[PDB]
């Protein structure tokens, strides 16, 4: 009734992501740092992940 | 470089290519190919258009918000021509018929509308031109179409001395007269060949072929005063060609020799037409001729495109004219 | 330890069992789908693409993981058999639309930052 | 409280049996529903005969967009950016700097009029009044660019409608 | 009766200045119903009202034949109409505004224009913003 | 609390409290919390594996009778170990009430189908299986319900991106639709609205 | 010379016959079609202008594109369109057609119509009132009636 | 306050204006340029100062409700003038 497998966990074959949105991306896991022109503290309580930044251009059409 | 036009983006449909192409006769067989080609990585695409609108609409969904501009032009005026190349750094010439109308002869389409667009190009200083001419193109050409043609491409290459010059050999494809006009005869019967088609050869290319040869002519940059020449893999013989055509499309075929002069006279009996005519004499004579062979101009290999053999796209073209066995080559 | 509930299998056997299952399904599949969708691809070509994707998840080394894979491929294999998908969704597999992305470091370094 | 739609029970005497075959045979409620539409064929249409006349609205319609201007003249837009925060549909894109009097104006203003629902949050998010959601409603295009508006669109629209614009806010301020 | 109802066709018909404006009327607006005229406009449109009818009937606009610069004999359109007769034929205020004006502004347009889509007066979006990133210039001396 | 405050309703607090402890009693292998919200609503933290055991009880056992399904959903948590948890609602018409079952798996462990249960629950389970990639054991047919054909990740999980991966367009030389990268011509704006100073001290969280 | 003034003519005659009958097939794909009917209903009476209710894709001349169009259904919009005789137009009514609204950042959303057939009239509203479409296929006639086949094929 | 670029194009009260080498001015051709003839920054200018015997002053656009939030401006900076942050108007103390 159990396999009782012993292996890291691995699902990106399952979520449908492309396969240069994952060997190349670079997530950056990090608490927020506080935004100084505030002295409230509630934004850096939590952890956050994000991506790296790519291009972003101007559209030719109204810029 | 004109930041403007750096290119940007992924090469998408908004990304930005840095290519501002005009391109002269886009309303056309091979038009729509060049159009959809440009515009699919982001280029922006000026129209000129003699025809009306609507029939310009189906290259609307080609290109991005504001990347395709229509504008109206004649070649009999300099000026229409001027306001249309102004800004672009590619100029592109499609211009073409298979038959001569009342206002405008082999000498309007081929000789005087290229050298004024390449004389036009050069005064508001376009970097690139490509202008296309037939592979059987020769001064010495029984058929005013390749005299026409040769002498256009004297005439470009004297106003536009950085031009380059494609020489495609009697492109085939879905809209395409070639692989369509073979199967439309079967209406009358029989198909009459000149010699029974055995002595004439003919070397077929795809259209998306000759679309991304231009594409790459466009992008290659020591290209700019060469002549190319966009020929497909394989040399067939006219009959065998004709059976092959028949054949994918499920027709029964039958094939009568009919003597050079009687089909001249077919040809003019036909171009009486004030419609676009099934055949014409230039066109009967035309098609008989083998295509010529010229090793020494660089080919459509030196742009880094496979050729594509017809027998991949003749059931793309043909299933539409029903209701397999590959003819034999020469080389 | 790591007792993990399972699926469809125990064992990556029963894995590859299932999965050898569904590779004749489709196999069996392709000349008639290519057939009945009119398409302008070759039956050696459609099986070759087959190839690819069994091949994409060949470094899979989980039991569940591929039986979930398995569930979803005979949840394509379904929509092409009952014709729920068109033209365009099958050959959404091939991509004739999208231009090549070279892959040397020279080529990426000329068209943009990507890498 | 409830009530029963079909709960009668129709009568077994040998009138209402003769009733209901007579019904049966010579198609009375046929007959009865033909009158009601030949009736109602003799009476006035509802219909409006368009452009010529124009169907009813009210002060409080969201039409057009348009930029409003103080009556010196200067516009009333000050770049605070809350019509672009509030949008449910993102449809504002602003860009502002320090005018060369030192004001505080726009150098962009533009919205997508492809993206834009005509919700009217910008209207009422807007501290000054600057932007309004103007009675016009008859501006179709033939080209998909021409519904991507500027400010310079944006603010001869108000030029344009600044009559009926300051009429119907007028009309309605006082429900605001 | 009927004489009264043939009696009304006949004013109907005199009253639109004959048999030409009858005819005029009848094939540029579809209708040959009279109402007080309520306003004229500065284009030439004509604004005409008439409380017996029903609500959206009761008030309506005989279009000018020729605008800021096309024939609009026949090709009239919603977009001819000045805002402050917008206002008032929409029934969004029952003040015309013969009666009371809108405010005067010098800003305000003072000749209306139509809808120019499929015209070379059309609108065209562009960016109005300037150049972010200046480049650097070459100098124009040679260095060695 | 004057005229701007919700009014409270204790009699219904009271007696929800008491069905919990009740649920709570009669099912203690499955059963893992009770909780009553402060605006009146039970909610019941069971086991997975007590899927079809405790939704069979609600729906048959006379005091209850939970005899309509009103909604089945999932909620995707990222930071949890089981990352999806599933939320079943249902309503009593004979005592005139609503409960709350909920559930959790991650991305491999499937849960019961509980279509014997409730008919209801078929389009539910396909919905949640199209959105998060919960397969359900024992579906008569499980399936996508509300994406294309064909297409790739679940939508209503977290990490998976507002615009997709793919965008649709017709192209002429193929003469059909085909399936591109997304290109947005303008970017969606994203926004930090979450401000400091925290609104809202009955659910400060101890420092650790 | 008269070779013009006839071709005139009969272009004349041929754009008032084709814009005095125009026959929609309408896509009702969600709110913006409930206004479509409110522009046949007895107000508005589409009708009275030629344009006939609900006519069929094999005889009908006019798209109109009502709602938002999924990645789900585009390929068969672009069907329909394929099929229909050649003097065919195509309007996008609504934000969502024309380009993809309040659902433009959408994973399963096409961010206009236009990206699948090409597009003669835009409608803007959310939804577009009756009147508003009214407007749009008024407009629509005025631009089939500028066009001109017989003097370009002349001039040719 | 309109001006004309050098190559021939309106300038707008933004001040952008393509370059003579931009490509992006062939979508004109054949068209206009939506530029708005009235600049608020001259319609502004061309309003007269207001004279108030008060050290500070009060603006709300007028209109009441119609106008902007309504602030004050101080002007004992004999210097300047006291303009108004919205509305732009001008106010001075009366000096001499
Ligand atoms: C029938 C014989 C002809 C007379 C007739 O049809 O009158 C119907 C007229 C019907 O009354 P109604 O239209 O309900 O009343 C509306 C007002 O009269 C509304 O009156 P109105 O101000 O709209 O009148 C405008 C006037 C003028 O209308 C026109 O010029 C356009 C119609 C031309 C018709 C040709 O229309 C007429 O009165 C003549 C109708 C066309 C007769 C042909 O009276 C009758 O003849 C009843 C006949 C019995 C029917 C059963
Ligand atoms: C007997 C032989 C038959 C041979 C085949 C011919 C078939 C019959 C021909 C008769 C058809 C009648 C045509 C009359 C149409 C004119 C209608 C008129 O009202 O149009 C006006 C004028 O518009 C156009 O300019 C009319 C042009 C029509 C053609 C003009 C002359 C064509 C006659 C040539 C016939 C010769 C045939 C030769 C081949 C056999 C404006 O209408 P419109 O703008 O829409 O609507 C505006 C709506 N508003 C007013 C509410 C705002
Ligand atoms: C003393 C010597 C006399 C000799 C005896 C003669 C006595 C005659 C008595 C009987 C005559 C009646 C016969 C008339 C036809 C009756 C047929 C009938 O009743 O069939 C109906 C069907 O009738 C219809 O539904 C037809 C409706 C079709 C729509 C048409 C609208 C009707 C109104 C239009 C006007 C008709 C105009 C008639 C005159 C035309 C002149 C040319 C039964 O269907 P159901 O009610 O659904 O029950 C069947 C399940 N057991
Ligand atoms: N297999 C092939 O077709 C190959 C074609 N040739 C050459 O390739 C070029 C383009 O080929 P293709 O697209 O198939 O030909 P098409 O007939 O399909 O298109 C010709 C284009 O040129 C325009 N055009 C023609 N005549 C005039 C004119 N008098 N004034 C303005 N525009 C005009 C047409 O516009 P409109 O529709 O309004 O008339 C049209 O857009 C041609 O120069 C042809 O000679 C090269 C070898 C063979
Ligand atoms: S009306 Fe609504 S959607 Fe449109 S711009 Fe204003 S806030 Fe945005
Ligand atoms: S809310 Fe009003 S003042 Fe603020 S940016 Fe928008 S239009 Fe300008
Ligand atoms: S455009 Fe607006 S009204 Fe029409 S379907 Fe979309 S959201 Fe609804
Ligand atoms: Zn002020």
């Amino acid at each position: 009734q159990l396999i009782a497998v012993d292996e890291k966990l691995d699902i990106t074959t399952l979520t449908g992501v492309p396969e240069e949105h994952i060997k190349t991306r670079k997530v950056r896991i990090f608490v927020p740092a506080r935004n100084n022109m505030q002295s409230g503290v509630n934004n850096t309580k939590k952890w956050k992940m994000e991506f790296d930044t790519r291009e972003r251009w101007e559209n030719p059409l109204m810029g | 470089l004109h930041h403007a036009l750096i290119p940007h983006g992924k090469g998408g449909r908004s990304s930005v290519s840095g290519i501002v192409a005009t391109v002269f006769g886009a309303t056309g067989f091979l038009g729509r190919y060049v159009v959809n080609h440009l515009g699919r990585m982001g280029s922006q695409v000026i129209v000129p258009y003699r025809c009306e609108p609507y029939d310009t609409m189906h290259l609307r969904p080609m290109g991005d918000l504001g990347q395709i501009i229509f504008m109206e032009w004649n070649g009999k005026d300099k000026d229409s021509i001027r306001k249309v190349v102004e800004h672009s750094n590619v100029v592109i010439n499609l211009v073409g018929r298979e038959w001569e109308t009342k206002n405008f002869d082999f000498e309007d389409v081929f000789v005087k509308i290229p050298h004024a667009i390449a004389q036009v190009s050069k005064e508001a200083g376009v970097e690139k031109l490509i202008h296309i001419s037939h592979l059987n193109a020769d001064i010495k050409s029984p058929s005013r179409y390749l005299r026409s043609k040769a002498v256009g491409e004297k005439e470009v290459r004297a106003a536009f001395p950085e031009a380059t010059i494609i020489k495609p050999s009697d492109i085939f494809g879905r809209e395409d007269r070639f692989l369509n006009y073979f199967a439309s005869m079967r209406w009358f019967g029989g198909v009459p060949l000149i010699s029974l088609g055995k002595e004439t050869v003919k070397q077929p290319v795809y259209i998306v072929d000759v679309s991304k040869g231009i594409i790459n002519a466009i992008k290659d940059p020591d290209a700019k005063g060469k002549t190319f020449a966009f020929v497909g893999p394989n040399r067939y013989l006219l009959f065998d060609l004709v059976q092959y055509i028949f054949a994918v499309a499920y027709r029964p075929f039958l094939p009568y020799p009919l003597p050079h002069f009687a089909y001249r006279w077919v040809g003019r009996l036909f171009e009486v037409s004030p419609f676009e005519p099934w055949t014409t004499r230039d066109k009967v004579e035309r098609v008989h001729m083998s295509d010529m062979t010229l090793p020494h101009l660089p080919g459509l290999e030196d742009l880094g495109i496979q050729a594509t053999p017809l027998e991949l796209k003749a059931i793309e073209v043909l299933r539409r004219h029903r209701t397999v066995k590959p003819a034999k080559t020469v080389n | 330890g790591t007792s993990v509930k399972p699926i469809f299998s125990r064992d990556m056997n029963e894995a590859k069992r299932r999965v050898r299952e569904l590779y004749r399904a489709w196999y069996r599949e392709v000349p008639n789908t290519v057939h009945l969708f009119q398409l302008d691809i070759s039956v050696k070509q459609g099986r070759d693409k087959v190839r690819e994707m069994f091949m994409k998840n060949a470094h899979v080394t989980d039991p569940r993981v591929v039986d979930l894979l398995v569930i979803k491929g005979k949840m394509e294999l379904e929509e092409t058999i009952n014709v729920w998908k068109q033209r365009t969704h099958i050959m959404r597999f091939f991509h004739e639309t999208e231009a090549p992305r070279p892959t040397d470091f020279l080529s990426k370094f000329y068209v943009g930052h990507d890498p | 409280t409830y009530k029963f739609v079909n709960m009668r029970e129709p009568s077994m005497d040998m009138k209402s049996v003769t009733d209901r075959a007579a019904q049966t045979l010579l198609w009375t409620e046929l007959v009865r529903g033909l009158g009601m539409t030949l009736s109602y064929l003799f009476r006035e249409p509802a219909t409006i005969n368009y452009p010529f006349e124009k169907g009813p609205l009210s002060p409080r319609f969201r039409g057009e967009h348009a930029l409003r201007r103080y009556p010196s003249g200067e516009e009333r837009c000050i770049a605070c950016k809350l019509c672009e925060a509030v949008c449910p549909a993102q449809a504002i894109t602003i860009e502002a700097e320090p005018r060369a009097d030192g004001s505080r104006r726009t150098t962009r203003y533009d919205i997508d009029m492809t993206k834009c629902i005509y919700c009217g949050f910008c209207q009422e998010a807007c501290p000054v009044d600057a932007i309004v959601e103007g009675p016009n409603f008859e501006f179709s295009t033939e080209t998909h660019e021409e519904l991507l508006y500027n400010k310079e669109k944006l603010l001869n629209n108000g030029d344009k409608w600044e009559a009926e614009i300051a009429a119907n806010i007028q009309a309605d301020y006082l429900y605001r | 009766e009927l004489v009264q109802v043939l009696r009304r066709g006949l004013q109907q018909v005199s009253g639109h200045g004959g048999l030409r404006g009858y005819l005029r009327v009848l094939f540029r607006a579809n209708d040959v119903r009279v109402g007080t005229l309520v306003g004229e406009d500065k284009y030439g449109n004509k604004y005409y009202e008439d409380n017996k009818q029903f609500f959206g009937r009761h008030r309506w606009v005989i279009y000018t034949t020729e605008m800021n610069g096309r024939d609009t004999f026949w090709d009239v359109d919603g977009s001819m109409v000045p805002p402050e007769w917008h206002r008032w034929l929409h029934c969004m205020t029952d003040d015309p505004p013969t009666t009371k004006p809108p405010t005067a502004r010098k800003y305000i347009w003072t000749n209306h224009k139509f809808n120019v889509s499929g015209t070379p007066q059309q609108y065209v979006p562009y960016s109005t913003t300037r150049k972010k990133i200046q480049e650097w210039v070459p100098p124009s001396t040679p260095y060695k | 609390t004057r005229p701007t405050i919700r009014p409270r309703n204790d009699v219904v607090h009271k007696q929800l409290s008491a069905f919990g402890q009740y649920v709570a009693e009669i099912l203690p292998k499955y059963v893992q919390q009770v909780q009553v919200s402060c605006f009146n609503e039970l909610e019941i933290f069971i086991h997975p594996d007590g899927v079809i055991p405790v939704l069979t009880f609600l729906r048959d056992h006379t005091n209850a009778q939970f005899k309509s399904l009103a909604d089945l959903t999932a909620v995707d948590v990222p930071t949890r170990q089981n990352r999806f948890e599933i939320v079943y609602n249902l309503l009593s018409l004979r005592f005139n009430s609503r409960i709350r079952v909920k559930t959790y798996t991650d991305e491999l462990t499937p849960i019961e189908s509980s279509v014997t249960v409730y008919k209801a629950a078929n389009w539910y389970e396909r919905e949640i299986w199209d959105m998060f990639g919960v397969f359900f054991a024992n579906h008569p047919d499980l399936r996508r319900i509300l994406t294309d054909y064909g297409f790739e990740g679940h939508p209503f999980r977290k990490d998976f991106p507002l615009s997709g991966y793919v965008e649709l367009r017709y192209d002429d030389e193929v003469k059909r639709v085909v399936a591109e990268p997304v290109e947005l011509a303008q970017e969606f704006r994203k926004f930090d609205l979450n401000s400091p100073w925290e609104a809202f001290p009955a659910y400060r969280q101890p420092p650790e | 010379s008269r070779g013009e003034y006839v071709v005139a003519k009969l272009d004349d005659l041929v754009n008032w016959a084709r814009r005095s009958s125009l026959w929609p097939m309408t896509f009702g794909l969600a709110c913006c079609a409930v206004e479509m009917m409110h522009m046949a209903a007895p107000r508005y009476d589409m009708d009275r202008f030629g344009v006939v209710f609900r006519a069929s894709p094999r005889q009908s001349d006019v798209m109109i594109v009502a709602g938002t169009l999924t990645n789900k259904m585009a390929p068969a919009l672009r069907k329909v369109y394929d099929q229909m005789p050649e003097p065919r137009y195509v309007v996008s009514m609504g934000s969502c057609a024309n380009g993809g609204g309040y659902y433009h950042y959408s994973y399963s959303v096409v961010r206009g119509c236009d990206r699948i057939v090409p597009v003669d009239i835009y409608v803007p509203g959310c939804p577009p009132t009756a009147e508003a479409l009214l407007y749009g296929i008024l407009q629509l006639q005025r631009k089939i009636k500028r066009e001109k086949r017989l003097r370009i094929w002349y001039r040719r | 306050g309109v001006r004309t670029s050098p190559t021939g194009e309106k300038v707008t009260h933004t001040g952008q204006a393509y370059d003579d080498g931009d490509y992006r001015r062939v979508r004109f051709s054949d068209r206009q340029k939506e530029v708005n003839e009235n600049f608020a920054i001259d319609l502004i200018a061309e309003q007269p100062v207001s004279e108030v015997g008060s050290r500070v002053i009060s603006c709300d656009g007028g209109g009441g409700a119609l106008g902007h939030p309504r602030v004050y401006i101080n002007l004992d900076k004999e210097t300047k003038t006291g303009t108004c942050g919205y509305c732009g108007l001008q106010f001075r103390q009366p000096h001499h």
